[PDB]
RNA sequence: UCCGCGCCCCGGAGGACUGAGGGGGAGACGGGUUCCGCGGCGCCUGCAUCUGGCCGCGGGUGACUCGGGCCUAAGCGGCGGGUGAAGACCGGGAAGGGGCGUGCCCGCCCGUCGAACGGGGAGCCGGCGGAGACUCCGGCAGGCGCGGCCCCCGCGGAGACGCCCGCCCCCCGGCGACGCGCACGGGGACCGCGGCGGGCGGCGCCCCGGCCCGCGAACGCCCCGCAGCCCCCGGACGCCUUGCGCGGAGAGGGGGGCCCGGGGGCGGACCGCGCGUCCCCGGCCGCCCCUGAAAAGCCGGGGGGCGCCGGCCGCGCGCCGUACCGACCGCAGCAGGACUCCGGGGUCAGCAGCCUCUAGCGCGGGAGCGAACGCGGCUCAGGGAAGUCGGCAAGCCGGCUCCGUAACCUCGGGAAAAGGAGUGGCUCUGACGGCCCGGGUCAGAACUGGAACGGACGCGGGGAUCCCGACUGUUUACUAGAAAC
């Protein structure tokens, strides 16, 4: 897997390139509360850790609705 | 921080309910008399004090850090004095141990 | 015990059968083969390693990474190609 | 050898010892002249004074 | 042996399926009186392909 | 120093075995093979014997044919001179 | 061994054992279903059996990545033909192909033989079954082809080189591709030591001192990576190793690049510290009258010729092998012989011996008695080879440190010569690094003990000669290991 180049590549890939899903993981491991967005694509699963809960709100609304968001 | 340490609070909830007796005030004497900073028990009561809060017993410190294993050892010894059969000293969250009765 | 048994089809420990050991998320020792380093292109003249070419199979190296940016880049090194260019200019000048 | 060389390289880089002196002391240490770093340190104080 | 050959495996396989007892109904139909196969082999003593 | 007093200097390895005559001949032959002869082109005494008949300058990296235990054999050196004098005469 | 209902099977509880060059866990070969589950004992299990590798029944081996296949090695076949009564043997001199195109070029001349250890394009983690797993299933990755669609033919640096990657022929190269070693350094795993969190056990007395558990793969990016090599300025007795090595054919110094089976971060998805052990890897140095395979494939570079190349998205990956082996081979369930791979703790110089953790496990049967005699093992007063063909056999010696070492010699040896002294436990005191933090080795003391300490274990007796053969080697598988070769 690879980390995505943050939001800039993330939005473009979700909007145009094939993204099967947006597994959204919230505070996994309880080390920090930062949300992690994992997005499976034909080539690789791309993962971005958004620093805030409100940052996580932004991507789920602001993307092509063809990508499906399942929470954790 | 091996030199600084800090003030810390460890507690054991007896949970006997006095159903299995458990003096608690005497329990705090056992911890109070046998607590040793190093191998030496010299000047233990300046850095550490033990007191009974309701059902539970609290071991608080003012400049000392010790293993929560030690409270498990002291408790176990106090039970070997009398109620050998019961109590499993299970952890119930950080800072707190419980004298869970046996099966 | 941490004995790992064998990963390859046959136990024989030839050059291609060296295995590093690492732990797994499941707390087990795993045999991972240590693939042999395929070397890098060597200068025809001088027999020294040509710089810029990683020591991997050229098949998977990509064209730009498997090609130095100089005339006679893969065959001859920078100091060797200076010698060829100098000899050719001077030798040609002598005939002229 | 490493210990004596490290004390000699650090002193060369602190300009305590001139390059020509550094070489003599380095070769003397290859020849077993100084057993401890304390022995070399004194030969170094004596050398520069 | 775990690295066998299909042709060798096929001939060894026939031997495994052939090493079987006379069906009881066959003994009854033909009135055999000799119910032992005598061509039955055992992996401990018999060496096939030897 | 002076760990070995006699010519057993390179022949210490052979030990009591092999006899004095053998070792005496080896003391001359092996001393020369191990030694660093001068490079004709490098001008440094860094030529060493890679293999019998092959001597390589450790500075130039040039490999030069030569004798088995010495870069220059006396018969070859004579012929080198004879060929030079004969060529310059034929010129 | 006891108990359970109890069989030698099984379960619990004890007491052992194999002792990490395993009576462990696995493979190559060979056997060919022995593997597994259920039922049974008629055989077999050399006593027994309710057991079983035995018997009946029903099942069990899943691969784009691992291996075969593939390519070559020693070799082996094949060749217009040559020969021989032939069978058969022998073999370059003989009009021996290919590409695109439908024409033109290019071109002397065979291996789709031979390796489940060599070369090779690419796989990991978790989970699931009575019998399997790099194969299944879930995750995640890589390799190579194919189709659709899009994109379009170089830039940067002073250089070393950096990046946003064209193909085909002819030539030049490269990778595949390689000895042995002694040290030395670097990683990985293993190991140990603490801390802390979580469980335990024992507890007559002590016990924060005993035990167990605490995990992080492939592959993506991004950054560091010693040594090595190279570039720029510049013009030197400097730079450095454990050993070295190096420099006006350019050192040092100040910058840069490159390669480094590695390490870190982010993804995938507990925190420190230390000595060892193993495995790889690096830079050298040594060694040879010893110089340490090949090919398939892959990839550059020059010249030409001619247009590529990428991205995303789908799709595809066929044939074979895959159970198990205390089961192979010697007529046996034959103190017989079988090749590998992984290798913990303590005592130790040790991978030695001796006990142990893990894991395996209790072996062609049991009870008694404690004759002779055997077979292994101990001890023996005083003497000590007087025994015997011969000191055969046994006994002595031995580890470490420190003294002290003769004739003789091919000056290397002799030599551990001979011949001695010490050695335990406790309580200290010096040495030795890095920058208050580590090592546990080497000295020097006291003090103590029935006049003891390599307290088991491991582990030369020594000298003086004579004859043969210089030596290390090799030798009549199975009565000669020699002075023979």
């Amino acid at each position: 897997p690879n980390t995505i180049t943050e939001e800039n590549l993330m939005k473009m890939i979700a909007d145009g390139r094939g993204k099967k899903l947006v597994v959204k993981s919230c505070s996994k491991g309880r080390l920090q509360g930062k949300v992690k967005l994992k997005l499976r694509t034909a080539k690789y699963l791309y993962t971005l850790t958004v620093p805030n809960a409100d940052d996580a709100k932004s991507i789920v609304k602001g993307c092509k609705d063809k990508v499906e968001v399942q929470y954790v | 921080v091996k030199k600084e340490q800090g003030n810390i609070r460890f507690a054991v909830d007896c949970s006997a309910g006095k159903d299995l007796e458990l003096n608690l005030n005497e329990f705090a004497d056992y911890v109070r008399t046998h607590f040793k900073i190093n191998n030496r028990k010299h000047g233990v009561a300046e850095k550490v004090a033990c007191s009974v809060e309701g059902d539970s017993l609290v071991i608080q410190t003012t400049g000392y850090e010790f293993a929560k294993r030690y409270v498990k050892y002291l408790t176990k010894r106090f039970l070997y004095q009398d109620y050998q059969g019961v109590f499993r000293v299970l952890s119930t969250d950080k800072e707190t141990y419980t004298l869970k009765p046996y099966t | 015990d941490c004995r790992v048994t064998c990963r390859f089809h046959s136990t024989y420990r030839t050059r291609s059968k060296i295995v590093r050991y690492k732990r797994t998320p499941g707390n087990r020792l795993t045999s991972l083969r240590v693939k042999k380093l395929p070397n890098a292109p060597h200068c025809a003249e001088t027999g020294k390693q040509i710089h810029g070419i990683p020591r991997v199979i050229p098949q998977h190296l990509t064209r730009q990474q498997r090609k130095v940016s100089r005339p006679y880049g893969g065959k001859l090194c920078g100091s060797a190609l200076r010698a060829h260019i100098l000899e050719s200019f001077l030798n040609e000048e002598n005939q002229a | 050898q490493r210990v004596l060389r490290r004390l000699l390289s650090r002193y060369r880089d602190d300009e305590k010892i001139d390059r020509h002196l550094y070489e003599t002391l380095y070769a003397k240490a290859k020849g077993n002249m100084f057993k401890n770093k304390r022995v070399l340190l004194e030969h170094i104080v004596g050398m520069q004074k | 042996t775990a690295n066998k050959t299909l042709s060798r495996k096929l001939r060894l396989a026939k031997k495994t399926k052939t090493n079987k007892n006379i069906p009881r109904w066959v003994i009854a139909k033909d009135h055999l009186k000799k119910t032992w196969n005598y061509k039955r082999h055992h992996w401990r003593r018999s060496h096939l392909k030897l | 120093m002076a760990k070995r007093t006699k010519k057993v200097g390179l022949t210490g390895k052979y030990g009591t075995r092999y006899g004095r005559a053998a070792r005496k001949q080896l003391l001359k032959i092996e001393t020369s093979q191990k030694a660093k002869y001068t490079c004709p082109f490098c001008a440094k005494d860094k030529v060493r014997r890679t293999a019998c008949g092959i001597w390589t300058c450790r500075s130039c990296s040039k490999t030069m044919a030569g004798g088995a235990y010495s870069l220059h054999t006396e018969p070859a050196n004579a012929a080198r001179a004879t060929i030079r004098r004969l060529r310059l005469a034929r010129e």
